[PDB]
């Protein structure tokens, strides 16, 4: 019973963008790509057995292609079922008015 | 489609003739605001003008349909010059009355057997199915004019009560005025707009109509039925709110509150209250008892 | 992310929020995705096509 | 464990009574008291089914469902020695009832009160001035059909007393006299007369069945029209065509609104009290039957 | 180790056992050869390796009371036998000194077996070299196993067009966007 | 621990019952009209599949010719018209002893009680039915549903357009809703039967009959053994600790 | 059956026993990539057209025969705007974009703690200058709130573990509000927080826990530890080459060096980073 | 042969709770699984009947049928000690319930969800944040009465809908609302909406009702049509000289033995099924009763 | 997990590497000249484990 199982949570980001002044620290790497335009679209993860792995958008679509993203009805319900919403002063375009 | 044979084996053997009608969701956009709920409880009734008056209340179940091979009919399935009315509810707070008319139907029933027809009351195109087993101008107006006559009498009654009280005001609701303006005693601007909107507001589901129809003596004597339409027409007016006040506090609300005994109260912003009296002949009670109950 | 939500003025009843879909990627706000992101995405699109 | 109990008689039995009990040793009795030893009036079913007063059938049913059943083991001059019946124990039966009725292996024994003549069913004890009445035991489909034929006979006899022309009695007798089960042919005589007064065993089940059968279509059309929704089981719709048309044509507005609740409630009470009757009361199974020894190993 | 096998055998546990097979196969084979590079770790590593080996063998016999062989000094029993070759035997006696009484009395019919003894951890273990008598019959010694393990290497692959690099020194001048390999180099046994 | 089970003895003619059959299959008895002391005419479910018409290959390898069986039930085509054939199939229980004789044959089963043999101090046995023509009605419609104590094996016999077929159902919830769930199960086969209903009269409307065989020790499950006959390769579900309590035929529609 | 009953009492008031992690024997769950599918989580919902829904289900959404690495880890994804800083991800922080420590604030004040968790008029306790990194997840009624709050969705099939459930559940965050001695006792005396199962393929939620021993500290601190993340092969090759001088941030490519309480030996070919 | 289960409480409950729970000793409650040690949530019925959800009674009958029932034997501050129910063993039982019905000798008992009063049968445990919900055990006739009332209410609350208030004032609250007993009248809890579950039961009822209306005999309708006008009785007091014209439209054909025999035969085959569509509860046969003790000997 | 096979001609049934080194051949010369890739591409000796 001393052989406990300790359970952790990890996280890692992917798909991020660097701002306009771009800088490098390391002098070793000489990539051909123009540094201004380049953008990361994928991640590399070290596995337990030290096998390099790729996290990609395509593998990420098994959550990205689901209706719970798109439908707003529960967001709308959790937003308006509160006592006080934001000050209701907003009036412009909201619906088209026929001439 | 199954609803037709369901009716013909249970309700079609209680009622002689049936016309099977399919309503697009665009036509449904007229009644219901900001909601697409399924239309099971929808009550269709007939109403015929200038001879005699009667309604027969029945549910035809509605389900959304892909079964038309034509792409255009994708959507929900459920003496000429007269009315039919569909009363639509759900478990929540949504009640609508839709008016189908004839001479779209008798012409429309002419040969998926389907044909497009037009609404007169709320103009859109509807689609009529025909199953293989199968004085103009005064006729719509009445439900308008009847109710609007009531409004005139109610408005005149307010004036009589003001004639009781030397033509100024009295405050019956504890609402602090928003500020002690000098430029507030032109509130003649407000009361005029009451007689603007009250006369230009007419709908079957007014507050006093539900006040006319009382199930009990005691609980309607203890209950108030209110409606607030905003000033000057910005937005959608609300009718038939129950009180099982804040309306006087916030602006843009000419509050109107009716008891079941016919007593009415016009409440202005600032808590000014004017009492009004109702006059209903037994003809008017018979009409409201027929349609509403 | 996908939609934009706003509040209309209340008339007789307290107004409820409303959502309208953004429909395009460029309808994102500039704090969330800047112009530099857009032109870099355009160049990546050009290399892909 | 040891559950054999003795009833003690007040007076000495005569010899005819002794031989009459020796004829009917291995048969079943109703036992009014859970404890066995108490007076003779308990073990008889004469308190419910008597020579004096005309018995309604449901009284005997309600009595038999409640009270326990016991099997006679021994008859002596001042004593009757009985064995109680408890489920989970095996017992012996002989079919000394009178109307011989063939008992097959693995059949279903059912215990039903006798519709035959009283002299056929009971023994009178002149010595202690009491009556002991034996409940009949018959096989389950045969007992079903017995109830069927006597009920239909009561309906036909009451109709022919109402109107003589509509019902022919010979067509009643030729059909209902014969009972055929598994190549065995038993002729059972029907009740002798209905009479103007309350008739012998039936007329209560018949009237309950009659009020039920008249209320059934009127209730059913109301229920079927009330039921309709989405989530209802689909086969209902398939059976909507199955109803006859004149039954479908009935309007609900004719019968008044609270009377809907009255007719429905009364019909439901009659259904629920009526349905468990046709399961035919107390029931048992027999493992092996011996024809030449006339002995059934029951449980 | 009962830690890995306590939950019974399952798919994940079998897979982790295969992964640790691979790890220990790469890391702790030919340990005595890797003892040369360690330097100052002469004794402790070999002691840990042999003690781990002794620990792997179960200490439970179902007969539960079998009599034991003993050292010539007596007392504590003989726990195991290491069988080695000659150069291995000489190197193990160099790293592990302190030879006890060689003459082990344990076998009966008292006889001075001469089973070279070393004390490992708790227990006395005998170490024996049988290479000489198999040489005197001119037959190869059966502990000189032969291992056959396979190799694989690729040649002719393409590097993807966003080329990158790490080494600052090299200048191939092949105009690197269009360069591609057509042959491979192998380093011989010698 | 309970009282020893009430055995039943049966004398069948050996041509309508194979010696090869495994110890523990349930048997079903048929009632003859004038003589029934001689031949009991007991059926096994594999025989019932032949009298009603890779199970079929085994059912034809064991039983060859059928007209003896057609002689034993002469009125089968008249009974399927009237829905009276379920009134004759009585359940008897699983098999225990098979004393071998040339003309007759001595079958000893278990009518009621925990299943067991009799020679030694009561060696237990198990009851086997093949996995085809067997439908678990617990994995069919599947907070958390409670875990009951005891599981029931029911039998149903159903007159489809391709004749009558029998099914065995294993559930554990209750008798009052296994009827409703069995109507939900046989809904689509009912949808295929009312093509030619309308000419035929009132007696045909019954769709089948349900009995309750017994209660086996739940919270365990079953296993998957096979048949060791020559060509067999026949998978069979087996269950232990069985307590037989054959019920009446309750009608479904 | 033989029954034997024991009684136990604690003599001194304060704690007289302490357990401690000493030496890692094995890593059973691999750190690989396995995105959890939501067609298994919400099988009941659907789009409008049958054809389009069938296409979307067939293209992306589509037991395991065998596995070599170990028990797979369920990956859950939170959408995030693209101007999110690197430096939020390099240090131990909650995925929501706001601190989730309920221990700091006053005891038994649900409104105060919910103010810290869910108001954005005041910045999070992790960083004063920003309010939140991704408001698509932190704010009430945002997509993260919809995605991983327990008991608001109400239609998810139970029996599938969710890592973000421990981070987005309002109840499990609110329970921490009490005094810390209660947390110390309840930590070891009781299990819970819905921990995942052990020694299965797809890592379900626990029910039995018969002889199954969990100790989870991240539920108390309400954060997650960052892993080794590399935007391209170039940075991971340099980081395997040289530990000290490697760039954490290149021109457009970034690398996150793993901050884990278990330091793991990383071996690539013949070069070793540990 | 040994039935004993102990339920381990998570945290100690107060003295106020232990007092009332010791008052509740000897009463039936359902348990979720057959294990020696049980979690407290499966012990209470409150999992199927939460406060926030709409009350659904027939699904609670479904829940209570599956859940093996136990009798509370000892209430201790960390332990609830229960024995269970093997179907074939005999054990004592006690009745102390707030809607109180005095039990009868040899009258069978049924178990039901607590329809009558939410606070009356239940006790909450706020120390462990649950509620223990005692079920209702009743004698069988009034139990069947309440079952009929709930089913007819699940119909008529659908039927009334909105439009007639004259339906609403009597139908919803008179037969469906009150349960009468000798010198007593007790209220029922009425669901605000008629919810799920009961409607599938009404589907199966409608299936049986259509199949039964296919097979009705005419001669019984003749007996009714003759007796309601020519004579007068107490059973017929629902029917005055007026007849429903339905039976006149079905009453045009003559009578025949051969058709009514078969019609009656099929109705016999179908009325056997209704006992299992009606019963839905566990049956307990009472063998002894102690009025002074409120402690019976059930079976 | 993201890819199925690095070399599709090597893996598949009936593919080129399979046909080179399965046991499916018999026309080949006697057992001599041992094949290394034999040990990688048998069905039977693979399923022995």
């Amino acid at each position: 019973p001393l052989n406990r199982r300790m359970q952790y949570s990890y996280y890692f980001p992917v798909g991020l963008f660097m701002p306009n002044p771009k800088y490098t620290t390391s002098a070793a790497i000489k990539m051909l790509d123009n540094p201004t335009q380049q953008l990361p679209v994928e991640a590399w993860i070290v596995n337990k057995n030290n096998l390099l792995l790729a996290f990609n958008l395509q593998n990420a679509l098994k959550v990205l292609c689901h209706p719970r993203l798109h439908t707003p009805a529960h967001t709308l319900n959790s937003l308006n079922a509160a006592p006080a919403p934001r000050d209701r002063r907003e009036t412009y375009s909201l619906q088209h008015r026929r001439p | 489609m199954d609803v037709h044979i369901d009716n013909q084996v249970l309700s079609g053997l209680g009622t002689p003739l049936l016309v099977h009608l399919f309503v697009p969701d665009t036509v449904m956009a007229e009644l219901c605001p900001n909601r697409v709920p399924n239309c099971e409880g929808a009550w269709c009734q007939t109403l015929f003008s200038d001879r005699t008056g009667l309604t027969r209340v029945c549910r035809v179940f509605a389900a959304r349909g892909m079964l038309p091979g034509r792409p255009s009919h994708r959507g929900t399935f459920t003496n000429p010059f007269h009315v039919a009315a569909l009363r639509f509810y759900d478990e929540g707070g949504l009640v609508g009355e839709l008016q189908i008319y004839y001479l779209s139907l008798f012409e429309g029933a002419k040969r998926a057997l389907v044909r497009g027809i037009a609404h007169i009351f709320s103009p859109h195109a509807l689609y009529v199915v025909t199953y293989p087993e199968l004085s103009i101008l005064g006729a719509p107006e009445r439900e308008f004019r009847f109710l609007i006559s009531v409004a005139l009498r109610i408005s005149a009654s307010f004036r009589e009560k003001l004639a009781m009280q030397a033509w100024t005001a009295q405050q019956e609701i504890p609402v602090v005025i928003p500020t002690s303006y000098s430029r507030i005693y032109k509130n003649s601007d407000l009361i005029r707009e009451a007689f603007f909107t009250v006369q230009t507001r007419v709908s079957w589901e007014s507050c006093w109509v539900k006040a006319t129809i009382s199930n009990a003596p005691k609980t309607p004597d203890a209950c108030l039925w209110i409606d607030s339409h905003p000033l000057y027409e910005e937005g959608a007016s609300a009718w038939g709110k129950v009180i099982d006040v804040a309306l006087g506090t916030d602006g843009h609300c000419v509050h109107l509150a009716t008891t079941s005994d016919g007593q009415a109260f016009l409440v202005l912003p600032g808590g000014f209250v004017i009492k009004g009296q109702l006059a209903l002949t037994p003809e008017e009670r018979g009409y409201i008892l027929a349609r509403h109950g | 992310p996908l939609y934009d939500i706003y509040i209309g003025r209340d008339a007789g009843e307290r107004a409820r929020h409303r959502a309208v879909h953004r429909l395009m990627v460029g309808n994102l706000p500039t704090p969330l995705a800047p112009a530099a992101f857009q032109e870099a995405r355009g160049q990546q699109f050009e290399t892909a096509t | 464990m040891d559950l054999k109990v003795v009833v003690s008689l007040s007076s000495r039995l005569y010899t005819d009574e002794i031989a009459k009990m020796q004829q009917r040793i291995g048969c079943i009795l109703p036992l009014a008291s859970t404890h066995g030893t108490q007076n003779v009036q308990g073990l008889g079913l004469g308190q419910v089914y008597s020579l004096e007063t005309v018995p309604d059938y449901v009284s005997m049913y309600n009595y038999l469902s409640d009270c326990t059943l016991a099997v006679l083991d021994e008859v002596s001059v001042d004593s009757l020695i009985l064995t109680k019946i408890v489920p989970g124990q095996t017992y012996a039966i002989k079919n000394k009832y009178q109307p011989f009725f063939q008992w097959h292996g693995t059949g279903s024994l059912s215990v039903m009160p006798p519709v035959f003549g009283r002299e056929h069913a009971t023994v009178k004890l002149e010595s202690n001035d009491v009556d002991i009445v034996f409940p009949m035991v018959l096989p389950t489909p045969i007992a079903e059909e017995v109830l069927q034929k006597i009920l239909l006979f009561n309906v036909y006899s009451r109709v022919v007393m109402q109107a003589p022309g509509n019902a022919d009695m010979l067509d009643v007798h030729m059909h209902l006299g014969s009972v055929s089960y598994l190549g065995h042919h038993y002729e059972l005589a029907l009740p002798e007369v209905p009479g103007p007064l309350g008739l012998a065993l039936l007329d209560n089940l018949s009237l309950y069945f009659c009020i039920m059968v008249t209320l059934l279509p009127r209730a059913s059309m109301r229920l079927v029209r009330g039921l309709i929704r989405h989530e209802h089981h689909d086969l209902l719709n398939l059976f909507q065509e199955m109803v006859p048309d004149e039954i479908a044509r009935i309007d609900l507005d004719d019968l008044s609104v609270a009377d809907d609740l009255s007719r429905m409630r009364v019909m439901m009470t009659y259904l629920q009290s009526l349905a468990s009757l046709f399961n035919l009361g107390p029931r048992l199974a027999t493992a092996a039957y011996s024809q030449e020894t006339l002995t059934a190993t029951c449980w | 180790d009962p830690t890995f096998t306590e939950r019974g055998f399952s798919k994940t546990v079998k897979s982790d056992l295969i992964a640790m097979f691979k790890r220990h196969l790469l890391e702790h084979s030919f340990f005595l050869d890797r003892a040369e590079n360690m330097g100052s770790g002469f004794s402790q590593y070999v002691r840990s390796r042999l003690s781990e080996m002794v620990a792997a063998v179960s200490g439970e016999s179902v007969l539960k009371g079998v009599s034991t062989y003993t050292t010539a000094k007596g007392g504590e029993p003989v726990g195991g036998v290491f069988i080695v070759t000659d150069n291995v035997l000489r190197q193990l006696l160099t790293f592990l000194g302190e030879e006890a009484d060689n003459q082990i009395m344990g076998p009966s019919s008292r006889v001075p077996i001469s089973a070279a003894v070393i004390k490992l951890g708790n227990h006395a273990v005998a170490v024996e070299s049988l290479q000489k008598m198999y040489n005197d019959t001119q037959s190869p010694y059966p502990l000189n196993r032969r291992m056959q393990y396979s190799y694989y290497f690729p040649v002719g692959l393409f590097m993807p067009n966003p080329k990158y690099t790490t080494s600052a020194a090299i200048k191939m001048l092949d105009n690197p966007t269009q360069q591609l390999p057509v042959e491979a180099w192998i380093v011989n046994k010698n | 621990g309970w009282r020893p089970p009430v055995f039943g003895d049966f004398l069948i003619h050996a041509s309508s019952f194979n010696n090869a059959e495994a110890t523990g299959t349930p048997l079903f008895q048929f009632k003859q009209s004038d003589p029934f002391s001689g031949v009991d005419a007991v059926f096994t479910p594999l025989s019932l599949f032949i009298l009603m018409n890779g199970l079929t290959r085994m059912a034809n390898l064991l039983y060859d010719s059928p007209a003896t069986l057609a002689d034993l039930v002469p009125d089968f085509g008249r009974l399927v018209a009237d829905r009276r054939f379920h009134n004759f199939i009585t359940p008897v229980g699983p098999l225990v002893e098979n004393i071998k004789s040339t003309y007759l044959n001595k079958i000893t089963t278990v009518v009621h009680g925990p299943v067991v043999s009799k020679a030694i101090p009561r060696s237990t046995v198990k009851v086997t039915v093949p996995q085809e023509a067997f439908v678990d009605l617990d994995a069919w419609l599947s907070g958390l549903q409670p875990c009951p104590a005891d599981a029931r094996l029911y039998v149903a016999l159903t007159y489809e357009e391709a004749g009558p077929r029998f099914t065995f159902f294993q559930s554990s919830r209750g008798h009052c809703q296994i009827m409703n769930i069995l109507r939900i199960y046989y809904s689509p086969s009912i949808m295929h039967r009312y093509a030619v209903v309308q000419p035929l009269h009132i007696e045909e409307l019954t769709f089948g009959a349900v009995a309750c065989l017994g209660t086996f020790s739940a919270t365990d499950g079953w296993r998957r053994s096979a048949f060791n006959y020559r060509g067999s390769s026949l998978p069979v579900v087996e269950i232990d600790s069985f307590y037989s309590n054959v019920s009446d035929w309750e009608v479904i529609l | 059956e033989v029954h034997h009953e024991m009684a136990s009492i604690d003599t001194g008031l304060s704690y007289s026993s302490t357990m401690t992690p000493a030496r890692v024997a094995a890593i059973t769950t691999d750190m690989g990539i396995h995105t959890q599918d939501f067609f298994s989580v919400f099988p009941a919902e659907a789009f409008g057209n049958q054809q389009v829904n069938d296409y979307i289900k067939a293209k992306v959404g589509a037991g395991a025969p065998g596995l070599c690495h170990g028990q797979q880890a369920t990956c859950e994804i939170i959408v995030t705007p693209v101007t999110a800083d690197v430096a939020y991800f390099q240090k131990s922080n909650s995925p929501r974009g706001r601190a989730a420590c309920v221990v700091s604030c006053e005891n038994y004040n649900q409104e105060v703690a919910e103010g810290l968790i869910y108001d954005h008029s005041r910045p999070d306790a992790a960083y004063e200058y920003r309010s939140t990194v991704n408001p698509w997840a932190s704010q009430l009624g945002s997509l993260g709130d919809i995605m991983y709050n327990s008991s608001y969705r109400q239609t998810a099939v139970p029996g599938l573990y969710s890592p973000c459930r421990a981070f987005f559940n309002k109840e499990e965050l609110l329970r921490n509000n009490r005094g810390l001695y209660n947390m110390v006792n309840e930590y070891s005396q009781r299990l819970g927080g819905h921990p995942a199962t052990s020694n299965t393929e797809v890592q379900f939620v626990v029910i039995a826990g018969t002889d199954v021993f969990l100790e989870q500290p991240c539920s108390f601190l309400q954060e997650a530890f960052p892993a080794l993340s590399a935007s391209s092969r170039a940075l991971i090759d340099e980081f395997m080459s040289v530990k000290q001088t490697h760039a954490p941030i290149h021109y457009g490519h970034y690398i996150i060096e793993e901050v884990a309480p278990v330091r793991r030996i990383l071996k690539f070919g013949n070069k070793v980073v540990f």
